[PDB]
């Protein structure tokens, strides 16, 4: 399964994705 | 990376095609 | 006359030696004249079934490794058609390609396997392998033909009336029909059965490789007789089956 | 088309030689000769 | 350190503290077993071999003019490591049954869950509209406070 | 020791010497090639002479044998070949002889034709095992014998 | 060298070292045996009473007026030798099933086989011809390159 | 088996043979 | 009559520093035609042993 | 098949034999495999076999 998070989240938690081994897609709106 | 049936099958038949064609490589 | 891989010869033998055992000494070897007009005298034998018998040039001058009359003895069984409808061969020379074979039955030289003998010092009076598997089929019978081409394989028939009255048989090699890839047939499987039963497994696959060579080379001769040797000189049909 | 080579005494060669059906009467009439010599 | 990877392998059986193996970088503080605690643990006979041969290479050393120092009992060993580790740390096939948590637009069609709170993106409502209409989806909220405990939370158990 | 050395398999083609001979077990049908054979494996009356000797605390000559092992082998590969195979002859001594020699010399008293002993030295033995005979090619007379004893 | 014979024959059984013994030749090197290797080992005990005697002999000659040192773990014994056997190697009957190759013209009744390459010889047209007159003989060629390679790996292989 | 090869390369490999105990009939031609 | 391979000959060279064995005498010495005769009529009662 | 394979002559419809390496092994240990989605003719297909 996968999920949708908002962009400032995953910005925020981008270190424990990566130290968990997850995969995001992300559009930075600048 | 990932794959799928058609593409796979593709795949699978190519290199049956070539191991026919290097059977008929001896059929002059 | 062409080899089934052309140009071989000439590359070097090193790669063509690889290693070692009677087949592997015979590989590399290259003939001359008096080989090449025994080769076409046995080809022309081939050509013509119901006139021409072969026999043994037996010297008291000969001298060899025996593994050239061993490889003989094998590779006759599956060259030459006995029994069945019509025969190529003389009792005598029969019997000696099946005692030469069952030299090579018993010739061990890599691995040390059980022996099973029977009653008789028959050749190949014997069962061999892991499995108990019968080998004296092969003993020559010209009854039927069990170590030969004609084994439970049909080799002449008929197909429409023939402009010469007195030929109309269709004579085929193998069974097969020139109007074939991979095919097989009864004598080749069951002598691949026997070496396989022999746990020989180089010349397993050595023979295993070389059927389309010798498919297409019988279909070739096939051919030959069934469409280019109708003539009235032909021998009739009756005189032909007895 | 050319034969596969056959070593002619100590150096190779390709050489079809004389024609099969040549080759089929001379051995048959040196067979028969063979026959009836004595 | 201790003069030999056999001995430090032999005490991860034992707990598992990681200990390293000198290997002549810095004249560096040596420990050192002794027959009683080799009769403890049970090292094989020829590894005692190698440990007095390292010390007496040491002694040589020493004579050709760097600290070693032994341990007695278990108890001080324990007090020389100074750490008891925890046993069994089993690994399971990954770290969640989630494998990927994105924000693009045209993974809305694939996508089969999503969190909300307040958040400056342009999408954001375009996002959470299109996942809304969906007929069987999983939704989750904030209640205001921390959101990124929450939502750490919910990946895990997710 | 502990092996059979007679054997009668078939009805032989000279009646008189129906008997076949085998030599430490070998047998004589499977054909060998020295260079490969007689490596791998050992026959019964070797294997108390190696294990004797090893419980005895010679190494040397334990050494020397079981690498002089194929020698030995190949030497009686032949030997059985060509006594089963060459000298089967008309003249060969006939079975009930060859049955009733070793009652007769534990008798000590000889009726019919008795053996013939003949006298070796020492160093000769130890040159019989160093030692071994290759047939080279088969006698010129052998195959025209028959008409000969006929 | 090694104080003794029985040492010797036991590292040779252990690998096959061939380490010679001690015959008061030179001041050289001199490798002994102490407890824990004799027990690896497996000497009996008369081979270490031996090796004994041999040390106090040489402990006398340095006080009547040549050096010792003894090896420790098995690991130090295979670095100090440095070499490892690799077993197997049964030794035949004979080297080639050919007995014979030579050149003269004599021994073409007797011949088997022959190989041809280009040659210098006055008589190898000859002898060639002589010897492919057999209905039934072993003819083998050259392809050029190098032909002493080929001619060795064949008489190898036959 | 009897083996018949010619001069030159018998004399370049008379080592190996020799090596090997094989025997040899060798005519030199000067 | 064929000899062995001279792998195994080097046991003679070893019994140099292993002189106390009696194996082989240290053998190098040809053997007389007397002594020939005898292993040949050995050999011929291997033929022919009964 | 597999008394087929141990007889060593098949008479019907043959297995087919493909090449690997060495390190391929490893590789296929290491690497594991794990479906995403089913197939998208997953449920037409009756029809086409029909």
């Amino acid at each position: 399964a996968m999920l949708l998070a908002p962009g400032d989240v995953i910005k925020r938690s981008s270190e424990e994705l990566k130290q968990r081994q997850i995969q995001i897609n992300l559009i930075d709106w600048t | 990376s990932s794959d799928s049936g058609p593409l796979l099958s593709v795949f699978a038949l190519q290199e049956i095609m070539q191991k026919v064609r290097q059977v008929q490589a001896d059929y002059m | 006359y062409i080899a089934p891989n052309p140009r071989i010869s000439s590359i070097t033998l090193t790669q063509r030696i690889t290693t070692t055992g009677p087949f592997a000494i015979l590989t590399g070897s290259t003939p001359t004249a008096q080989q090449l007009n025994d080769v076409r005298k046995i080809y022309l034998a081939l050509m013509f079934p119901g006139q021409i018998i072969l026999d043994l040039k037996i010297d008291p001058g000969e001298r060899m490794d025996p593994a050239v009359r061993m490889v003989a003895g094998v590779v006759g069984h599956l060259l030459f058609t006995a029994g069945g409808r019509f025969t190529n061969l003389t009792q005598n020379m029969a019997r000696q390609l099946d005692i030469a074979l069952n030299d090579y039955l018993l010739y061990m030289y890599n691995t040390r396997v059980q022996v099973n003998y029977g009653p008789t010092g028959e050749p190949l009076d014997f069962q061999i392998g892991r499995n108990q598997y019968d080998c004296n089929v092969f003993r020559a019978d010209f009854a039927t033909g069990t170590g030969y081409n004609g084994w439970a394989t049909i080799d002449v028939e008929y197909r429409e009336p023939a402009p010469y009255v007195h030929a109309q048989r269709y004579i085929r090699y193998c069974g097969i029909d020139s109007r074939g890839i991979g095919m097989t047939y009864h004598c080749y499987n069951e002598m691949l059965r026997m070496l396989v039963a022999a746990g020989k497994d180089s010349e397993a696959a050595y023979f295993r490789s070389m059927l389309p060579f010798h498919m297409v080379r019988f279909a070739r001769i096939n051919q030959i007789i069934n469409e280019d040797l109708h003539s009235v000189f032909s021998l009739p049909d009756d005189m032909f089956n007895a | 088309i050319k034969t596969t080579p056959y070593l002619e005494g100590d150096v190779l060669s390709s050489d079809s030689g004389p024609l099969l059906s040549v080759f089929a009467l001379q051995e048959i009439m040196q067979k028969v000769r063979q026959v009836q010599a004595d | 350190v201790v003069l030999t990877e056999e001995i430090a392998r032999a005490i991860e059986s034992k707990y598992g503290t990681k200990i390293d193996v000198y290997r002549d970088e810095v004249p560096a503080q040596i420990i050192e077993v002794e027959r009683s605690l080799q009769k403890e643990l049970g090292i094989s006979r020829e590894g005692v071999a190698e440990q007095t041969e390292r010390l007496r290479d040491l002694r040589r050393k020493e004579k050709s003019g760097i600290t070693i120092e032994g341990v007695m009992s278990q108890k001080k060993l324990l007090s020389m490591i100074g750490g008891v580790e925890r046993k069994m740390a089993p690994i399971g096939a990954r770290e969640s049954a989630v494998m990927l948590v994105s924000n693009s637009i045209k993974d809305v069609v694939r996508a089969t869950a999503y969190f909300t709170a307040p958040t400056g993106d342009p999408h954001w409502k375009e996002v959470a509209r299109e996942a809304s209409k969906k007929k069987n989806i999983l939704a989750y909220t904030s209640t205001g406070g921390d959101v990124k405990t929450e939502f750490l939370h919910l990946i895990d158990h997710l | 020791w502990a092996t059979i050395d007679v054997e009668y398999r078939e009805p032989a083609p000279y009646v008189h010497a129906q008997r076949y001979i085998r030599y430490c077990g070998i047998d004589s049908r499977e054909l060998i090639n020295p260079t490969t054979y007689g490596i791998g494996m050992t026959y019964h009356c070797y294997n108390e002479m190696l294990r004797m000797l090893v419980a005895a605390g010679k190494d040397s000559e334990a050494a020397y044998f079981r690498s002089m092992l194929p020698f030995h082998m190949v030497r009686f590969a032949r030997i059985n070949q060509i006594i089963n195979e060459d000298l089967h002859s008309v003249f060969s001594l006939p079975d009930d002889m060859f049955n009733a020699l070793l009652p007769d010399l534990i008798a000590g008293a000889h009726q019919n034709a008795d053996p013939v002993v003949l006298d070796v030295s020492w160093i000769s033995l130890w040159f019989a095992f160093n030692r071994s005979f290759e047939p080279t090619h088969r006698n010129e007379m052998l195959e025209v014998a028959p008409l000969i004893e006929s």
